[PDB]
C-alpha cells in the first residue's frame, strides 16, 4: 500500500524488484512528511531564493513577435543557478536524502546536465555524490563530466548495454537497492517509479506558480497557453502543474521530432510510442514491436529519454494537455532566432518549445493569443553543436 | 505448476532437494544453448530457470547482463526463446520449466496472451523480476488462467505482510533470496522455497536445504562456465556437467 | 568645460584628439539629463529586472569558513543574464545610445565578453552592433566571437600593434570619431576618458546598492569589508559605489598577480605600475621605463586590462580603498575551493576575489569578520582553462 | 617657434605658400631616415613635421601605423629620436622642425622636461594628438616656457569658443584639419593655417592656399612612397624627391 495514488489514470506505478519497495515506501512517507513541515518549506524556499536566484524573470519578447497579435513571455530559467531548471528540484531532492538521515547520493546522467545539478547540490549540502554515466556519453561530454569531478562528484563510466542513458538508470538502481539506508536515489525527471513522478512535480512546481503571479501581474489575465519542452517531462509539468485546473489555460507539450517523425529517427515516444513498462513504470516508450527498448534521437541530448513522465500520458489522454513535436530544424532556427532578436541564448532544449510557439504564432499571425514559454535552459552549452551544423552546411 | 508438485513431492521422498541451474536462452547462440540445456538435465538439474534475452536487465549482475548482450549478438529474439522452450518440453516432459523475464516483453503483446503462449509450449511458471507484489495482480491472475505458476521473491528483510503476500499469491515455489523466513512461509503454506543468488559451491547447496530450504537456484555461477569456455564448446559442455553433478550431488541425502 | 568634474584626484580627465571632445560632451550631457529623468530610470531598471533578472543573490558560503570566524557572502553578479556584471552598463548605455537619437553601437573586446554582452544589448534594442577585437583575441575566443555573431553582431579582427585589446580599443575610436552622429562608443569599464569613468561606476552601481540592502536584512549591520577583482574596474566601483560614504566598511580590490609581482608578468599597474597618459584617461598602467604601453598578464582574459579606473587610483591614493593582488595559483586555488564547497563555479577573474577573502580568513581564523565578496562571474567559460593547466601538472 | 614666424614671413614676402611633409622618424630605419629627411628639404619642404614611434597611435590611419611598427622594428626609441632632432638641426639652422607627439610621451619623464629637451635639440613646435584644448594648460605653459610652439588642431566643425580657444592659446600655426575657418582664424589673430589631413596632390596644395591657408602638410601620400619602396632605399629618395618637388611647386605664386 502507499500514501498516495502511484497512477495517472492506467500511467505510472512501480514496477520495481521487491527489494526496491522499501526504498520507494520510505522515500514516499518522508516527502509526504516534508511537504506538511513548515521548516522544511522554509529551508527549500531559502535555497531556492538565495542560492538559486528565485524567482526568475518572466521575459515580454516584443522583437519576435512584431507584425503578428501574439504576445510572448519566456519564464527565464535559464537564469537558475546551473542554467537549466534541473536545480530546483535536485535541491528538493536533497532536502529530503538529508530529512532520511542519508548522507549519500546517487545519480544517473546522459547529456550530464542533472548530473552537474545532483553535484553541485551535493556539495552545498555536504552529501557525498556518485554518478553514473554511459560510456558514450561521458566520451560526448567532457566539460559536464569535469564539472561534476570539479564539484567533488564521483563519476562512474557505464559500458553495459548501448553505453548510454537507459544504461546508466539501470546501474544507478542496483548500487541503490544495496545502499539505500545511507543513500538516496536522486532521479533527474517527472518520470521513474512512484512516488519520482510525483516528487519532481512538486519540487518543480513553483515555475508554474510564479509565472501565474507574473502573468497576473503584468497582463492582469492568465495565458491562453503555456508551452514546454518534455523529455522526461520535469520542466513541463512544473509549469503546467499550477495551471491544471486553469482550464482555460492550454497545456502543450513538446517532444523532439529529430530528423521527422516518418524517419523513425525522433525522441516522440508520447505521441508516436506505445504504452510499456520500463524504468519502474507503465509509459509510452520507443520500443521495438517485440518490446525491447529502443533509443530517442534528437539534436539535443536534453531529450534524449526513450519514453516521458506519465502524468503527461495521462493529461495527454483525456484531453487536458497537447503534444506536438518539432524537429532539428525547426528548434534549430528558434534557436538562431531568439539569438537575434532577443540576445538569449536558449538551450537547444528549450528550442523546441520557442519553436513551437513560433509556429503558432506565423501560422495564424492575426490570431490573438497570449503565450509562455518555458525556456528551461540557457544554450551557452549547445555553442559548438549549433556552430558545426551550421558549417557542416556552409 | 503441477509438474513442480510433483517434483518436490518426489524429491521429499527422498528426502533431498532441488539443484536448479539459471541460463539465458540462446547464449551464446540457439544451438549451443540447447545443447547446454540438454546437458544440465543430463547432469542432475531437478528444474531449469531460463530468462528471455532484455534489452535492459536492471536486475542482473555483469555475467548475466553479458549473457544477455552474447544472446543479442546471436539475433536471439522472444519468439525464438519460445520456439526453443517448445523443443525442450518435447524433449523432456516432467522437468520443471520456469522462466525468468521482465515486465516489458510480458506486457507488450498482452499480459494474457504471453501466459498463453507459456502454457502452449510448456512453461510452469514465471517469475517477472521488475514486478513486486503490489503490481502482481494482472500478472499473478493471467498466470494462474493459464495453469503457469507465478513466482515472487521473498527479500531477507521481508515484514510478516510481505511474508504473507508471498505465501498467498505464489505458487510452484517462493524464491527466497539470500531459517527464520523459511519458518514463516512454511507457516503460511507458502510453496516450497528455493533459495537462489550467490549460489556457486556445493557447500551453499547443502547449506540451503539444511536450513530448510526445498533447495537452490544456481545462475551466475553456470553462466560464468559458458563465457569462459566460448571458444571451447566442448570443454564448456564438460564443465558445465561437472559442475552440475557436484552441485546436485549436495542435495542429496 | 563639463558639467561633472572629469577628474578623481589628479586622475582621469579627458585625452583624445580634439575631433572627439564633441561626442565626449554630447554623451556627458544626455548622461546628466538621463540621470535625473524618472522615465529613463524606470526603464533601465525594467530591463535590469525582467531581462537581465535583478535583484541578483547576495549568497551566505558557510562550508568555505568553517573553523574560523569569518562570515563570507558573495554577491552573485554570476546569476546576472549574461553570466558577468558586464550586462548591467551596456544595457544602460545601450539606453543612452537610444536617448541621443543614435541607432548604432561600436564596442572593443578582448576576451569577448564585453563583445558578448554588447551584442545581446544591441539585439534585444534593435541597435547596429560592430564590434572591434584583437586578431589575437579572435583566435584564443572562438566561442566568444560565434555568440557575438548569433547575436547579430558584426565582428572585425585588429591586426594592427599587439593585435589585442589595447589595439581593439584604438580602433573602435577613430571609428567612432566619424560616425559618433549615429552610433554610440559602447566603452567596457570604468576607465578611458570623462565621462566613461563616471557612467560605467553609475551603471554598476546597483551592485553595491543591493548588497548593503541584502546584507542589513540578513546581519543587520554593514560589512566589515567588500572584495572585488580589478581588471579595469567596473565591477569593483559598481560594489563599492554605495558604500564609499560608510567610513567602517572596508573596500578592498584585487588585481591579478599573473607569475607573481617580482617576475613582472601580471596586471596590477595600480599598485605596480606608473601614472601615464593613455586611454584617454591619465591614470597608473603598465609602460617601459620609456613610456610605451605594455600588456598586463593574467590567467584570467578578462583582468588583462594594462591600466585601471582613475576613480580606483584616487580612492587607494587618498586611503579610501586597498588594493592587494592574487597570483594565479591562489585564483586557481579559490577556483577549485568554492566549486567543490559550495557548488558554484566562479570565473577565473572573480576567483582572485575570492582568494583574497580567503586569504584574510586563513591567515588570521579566530578574527571575527563579516565579508563580501563580488561574484563578478559565471567560470563555466573558464573550464577548459583550468583543465589544461591541471592536466599539465599530472 | 621664431624660425615658424621668420618662414611665414619670408613666405609671404614671396606670395607663396608652405609645402610641410610629415614622416615617422626612424622609419624604415634610422640612417634612411635621416636620408629621407635630407631629401624632403632638399627637394623643397618649407617645413618638417616629425612623428615619434608610439605603441598605440589611436589618431593615425594605417599608412602611419606601419610607420610606426617598421621604426619599432628597428629599434627606435624617444631617446634615439632626439639624437637625430640633434643632426637635423645641425644640419639645417632655419628650416622649422615641429614634433607629432602622443601624450604619454611627453608626460613620462615630466612634461617640463620633455619640453627642455625640445627646446635642446632645437625642435619648434610640439602638436600632443590626444591632449585636445581643454587638457592642454601644462603642456601649452612648458611649451612656451622653452620657446617651444604648442600646436592645435582645429576641426572642420570647430564652434566660435574652440576658434577663439585655439587662436589665443596656439603658436607658429594652427593646424587646420580637411575659408570660413580661416577667416575667423585670421580675425581673432591666430597662428597662420596649415590645412593637414588627406593632401595627396598638388591641386590640393594650391587649393588650400587659394581659400587663405599659409600652406599644407602632407604625411600618408609620403609615408605611402617609403613603404612601396622599402626593397629599393635609392628609388626611394627619387620618388620622395619628385613627389615634394611638385608639390612645393603647387604652393608657389
Ligand atoms: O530520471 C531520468 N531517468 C530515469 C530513469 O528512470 P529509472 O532509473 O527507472 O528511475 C533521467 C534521464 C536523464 C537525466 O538528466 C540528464 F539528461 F541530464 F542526463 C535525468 C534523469
Ligand atoms: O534467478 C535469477 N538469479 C539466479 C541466480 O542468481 P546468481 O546465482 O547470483 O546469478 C534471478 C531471478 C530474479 C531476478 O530479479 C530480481 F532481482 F528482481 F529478483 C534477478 C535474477
Ligand atoms: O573599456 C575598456 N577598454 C577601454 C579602452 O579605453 P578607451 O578605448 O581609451 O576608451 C575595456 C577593456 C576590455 C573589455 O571587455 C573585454 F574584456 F571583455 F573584452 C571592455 C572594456
Ligand atoms: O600631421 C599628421 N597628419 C599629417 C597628414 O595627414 P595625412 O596626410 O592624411 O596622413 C597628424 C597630426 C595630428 C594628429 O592627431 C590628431 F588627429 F588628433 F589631430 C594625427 C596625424
Ligand atoms: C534536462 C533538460 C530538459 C529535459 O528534461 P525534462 O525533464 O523533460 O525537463 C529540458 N531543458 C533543459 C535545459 C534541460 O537541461
Ligand atoms: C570583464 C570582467 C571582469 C573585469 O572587468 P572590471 O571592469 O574590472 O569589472 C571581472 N569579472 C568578470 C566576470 C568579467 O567578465
Ligand atoms: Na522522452
Ligand atoms: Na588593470
Amino acid at each position: 500500500t502507499t500514501l498516495l495514488n502511484p497512477y495517472f489514470g492506467e500511467f505510472g506505478g512501480m514496477y520495481v524488484p521487491q527489494i526496491l519497495m522499501p526504498a520507494l515506501n520510505q522515500l514516499e512517507e518522508a516527502f509526504v512528511r516534508a511537504q506538511k513541515d513548515p521548516e522544511f518549506q522554509a529551508q527549500f524556499a531559502d535555497l531556492l531564493k538565495n542560492y538559486a536566484g528565485r524567482p526568475t524573470a518572466l521575459t515580454k519578447c516584443q522583437n519576435i513577435t512584431a507584425g503578428t497579435r501574439t504576445t510572448l513571455y519566456l519564464k527565464r530559467e535559464d537564469l537558475l543557478h546551473g542554467g537549466a531548471h534541473k536545480t530546483n528540484q535536485v535541491l528538493g531532492q536533497a532536502l529530503l536524502a538529508k530529512r532520511m538521515g542519508k548522507s549519500e547520493i546517487i545519480a544517473e546522467t546522459g547529456a550530464g546536465q542533472h548530473g552537474v545539478a545532483s553535484a553541485l547540490a551535493s556539495a552545498l549540502l555536504g552529501l557525498k555524490c556518485r554518478i553514473y554515466m554511459g560510456a558514450k556519453d561521458v566520451e560526448r561530454q567532457s566539460p559536464n563530466v569535469f564539472r561534476m569531478r570539479l564539484m567533488g562528484a564521483e563519476v562512474i563510466p557505464v559500458h553495459s548495454g548501448s553505453a548510454t542513458l537507459k544504461d546508466a538508470c539501470n546501474e544507478a538502481l542496483r548500487d541503490w537497492s544495496g545502499s539505500y539506508e545511507t543513500a538516496h536515489y536522486m532521479l533527474g525527471t517527472a518520470a521513474g517509479p512512484h512516488p519520482y513522478p510525483t516528487i519532481v512535480r512538486e519540487f518543480q512546481r513553483m515555475i508554474g506558480e510564479e509565472t501565474k503571479a507574473q502573468i497576473l501581474d503584468k497582463e492582469g489575465r492568465l495565458p491562453d497557453a503555456v508551452i514546454a519542452c518534455v523529455g522526461g517531462g520535469s520542466n513541463a509539468i512544473g509549469m503546467f502543474a499550477d495551471f491544471i485546473n486553469d482550464t482555460s489555460v492550454g497545456l502543450i507539450g513538446v517532444e523532439p521530432g529529430g530528423h521527422g517523425i516518418e524517419t523513425g529517427e525522433h525522441g516522440a515516444p508520447l505521441k508516436h510510442g506505445r504504452v510499456g513498462i520500463y524504468f519502474g513504470m507503465k509509459a509510452p516508450m520507443m520500443q521495438t514491436a517485440d518490446g525491447q527498448i529502443e533509443e530517442s534521437y534528437s539534436i539535443s541530448a536534453g531529450l534524449d529519454f526513450p519514453s516521458v513522465g506519465p502524468q503527461h500520458a495521462y493529461l495527454n489522454s483525456i484531453g487536458r494537455a497537447d503534444y506536438v513535436s518539432i524537429t532539428d530544424d525547426e528548434a534549430l532556427e528558434a534557436f538562431k532566432t531568439l539569438c537575434r532578436h532577443e540576445g538569449i541564448i536558449p538551450a537547444l532544449e528549450s528550442s523546441h518549445a520557442l519553436a513551437h510557439a513560433l509556429k503558432m504564432m506565423r501560422e495564424q499571425p492575426e490570431k490573438e493569443q497570449l503565450l509562455v514559454v518555458n525556456l528551461s535552459g540557457r544554450g551557452d552549452k549547445d555553442i559548438f553543436t549549433v556552430h558545426d551544423i551550421l558549417k557542416a552546411r556552409g | 505448476m503441477e509438474r513442480y508438485e510433483n517434483l518436490f513431492a518426489q524429491l521429499n521422498d527422498r528426502r533431498e532437494g532441488a539443484f536448479v541451474p539459471f541460463v539465458t536462452l540462446g547464449d551464446p547462440g540457439i544451438e549451443q544453448s540447447l545443447k547446454i540445456i540438454d546437458t544440465l538435465i543430463d547432469a542432475g538439474a531437478d528444474a531449469l530457470e531460463l530468462g528471455v534475452p532484455f534489452s535492459d536487465p536492471l536486475a542482473d549482475g555483469p555475467t548475466i547482463q553479458n549473457a544477455n548482450l552474447r544472446a543479442f549478438a546471436a539475433g536471439v529474439t522472444p519468439a525464438q526463446c519460445f520456439e526453443m522452450l517448445a523443443l525442450i518440453r518435447e524433449k523432456h516432459p516432467t522437468i520443471p520449466i520456469g522462466l525468468l523475464m521482465y515486465a516489458n516483453l510480458v506486457f507488450n503483446n498482452g499480459i494474457d496472451a504471453f501466459y498463453a503462449r507459456c502454457e502452449q509450449v510448456g512453461v510452469d511458471s514465471v517469475l517477472v523480476a521488475d514486478v513486486p507484489v503490489e503490481e502482481s495482480a494482472p500478472f499473478r491472475q493471467a498466470a494462474l488462467r493459464h495453469n503457469i505458476a507465478p513466482i515472487f521473491i521473498c527479500p531477507p528483510n521481508a515484514d510478516d505482510d510481505l511474508l504473507r503476500q508471498v505465501a498467498s499469491y505464489g505458487r510452484g515455489y517462493t524464491y527466497l533470496l539470500s531459517h527464520h523466513l523459511i519458518e514463516k512461509l512454511k507457516e503460511y503454506h507458502a510453496a516450497p522455497a528455493l533459495q537462489g543468488f550467490g549460489i556457486s559451491s556445493p557447500e551453499q547447496v547443502s547449506a540451503a536445504v539444511r536450513a530448510g530450504a526445498a533447495g537452490a537456484i544456481s545462475g551466475s555461477a553456470i553462466v560464468k562456465i559458458i563465457e569462459k569456455n566460448l571458444a571451447s564448446p566442448k570443454q564448456m559442455l564438460a564443465e558445465l556437467r561437472s559442475f552440475v553433478s557436484a552441485m546436485k550431488a549436495a542435495s542429496r541425502a
